[PDB]
């Protein structure tokens, strides 16, 4: 239940104010059921060099690359070593992160506001919930609405929670229901809060 | 890439300021970090600090090996420095807004690089000293970085706030409002 680590390269060749930046990244990728290494190599927002898994070897981004594209790519202890990380690295804490990620499900909280001075919006405000993916929509009088309708981008509040806004333009008649509902994976049901235009 | 879930090692190495952060996230949420000073793993969330570990010499490691590849990069680079890439600023609350009660401002800022960046918040003009967060510096898709500063509130019609933000890329220090709307 410890977390697995790779080492980044050591490359041969050590061999407004100054500043000077490398970033590294190992990212891995998980499409249905499966799993994809790329190993990045950045001088101050330019990458140079990566290995993706599957190309299988080390691929120059930039000039700057050719020195190690070269270098690596004789070496194969190493090359297998990049090669096999999909099926140790990613995989291990892919499914050893899973019961707190994956299946981490956080509850939307939902609140519903006018907006008619300052038009006439109403706004779905969806709070604290996670994860990122939901489904926020708008009922008039039972009926769906799409036309009128603004949705944020999805918020990230960088805690581990998203929230997301939805406004509806209107105009109500006389006995008026408007009703938002909320689709997300933390919810066996869809939630619902309504809007009486009395 | 088309995947449906991303879980990233993301470290940078600099002269200034900052000079090292090794980190991993899970779709983009900081998990845990190596606190190079401290030579501990701080988990993000306590909940995650009961169940898993990791091996904090894995980042001290990586950090000394980034270094290296800084070295060797300032070198046949022929020294470039990149250009400054100024931030962009949002701020926005963590709740529906509720006068009286206690509340988070978020302010992002965003698309930046280097991360050498300094915030502060400021309430009616005024530099506040307590109740007060932040994010590590988080990487970015395109390279550039992202950060979050936290501000713990009591909403109220008689208060404005700014977040405050000073950056290479920037000629003037930066601010951005925000009021009980």
């Amino acid at each position: 239940n410890k977390f697995d680590t790779q080492l980044f390269h050591t490359i041969t060749g050590g061999s407004s104010p100054e500043n000077y930046l490398f970033q590294g990244r190992q990212e891995c990728y998980a499409f249905n059921g499966t799993q994809r290494f790329l190993e990045r190599y950045i001088y101050n927002r330019e990458e140079f060099v990566r290995f993706d898994s599957d190309v299988g070897e080390f691929r120059a981004v930039t000039e700057l690359g050719r020195p190690d594209e070269e270098y690596w790519n004789s070496q194969k202890d190493i090359l297998e070593e990049e090669r096999a990380v999909p099926d140790r690295m990613c995989r291990h804490n892919y499914e050893l992160g899973g019961p707190m990620t994956l299946q981490r499900r956080v509850q939307p909280r939902v609140n519903v506001s006018p907006s008619k001075k300052g038009h006439n919006l109403l706004v779905c405000h969806v709070t604290d919930f996670y994860p990122g993916s939901i489904q926020v929509r708008w009922f008039l009088n039972g009926q769906e609405e799409t036309a009128g309708v603004v949705s944020t981008n999805l918020i990230r509040n960088g805690d581990w929670t998203f929230q997301i806004l939805v406004m509806l333009e209107m105009t109500p008649q006389q006995g008026d229901v408007y009703t938002c509902q909320v689709e997300h994976t933390s919810l066996d049901s869809p939630v619902t809060v309504e809007w009486k235009a009395q | 890439i088309k995947a449906d879930h991303v879980s990233t090692y993301a470290a940078f190495v600099q002269t200034h300021r900052p000079t090292g952060e090794f980190m991993f996230e899970f779709d983009e949420d900081e998990m845990f970090y190596v606190d190079l000073d401290k030579k501990e793993t701080v988990w993000h969330l306590e909940e995650f600090g009961q169940a898993f570990s990791f091996e904090a010499q894995g980042g001290l490691a990586n950090i000394a090996i980034l270094n290296n590849n800084l070295n060797t990069l300032i070198q046949r680079s022929n020294h470039t420095q990149a250009t400054n890439d100024p931030p962009e600023v949002t701020v926005f609350p963590k709740e529906p807004v509720e006068l009286g009660q206690p509340n988070t401002l978020i302010c992002h800022i965003d698309k930046f690089f280097p991360p050498v960046l300094n915030v502060t918040w400021l309430c009616n003009g005024e530099l506040v000293t307590e109740g007060v967060a932040e994010s590590l510096f988080l990487p970015r898709t395109d390279y550039s970085f992202h950060k979050f500063h936290y501000l713990t509130f009591v909403p109220s019609a008689e208060d404005f706030y700014d977040c405050r933000v000073e950056h290479w890329g920037l000629d003037q220090p930066l601010l951005k409002h925000w009021e009980a709307q």
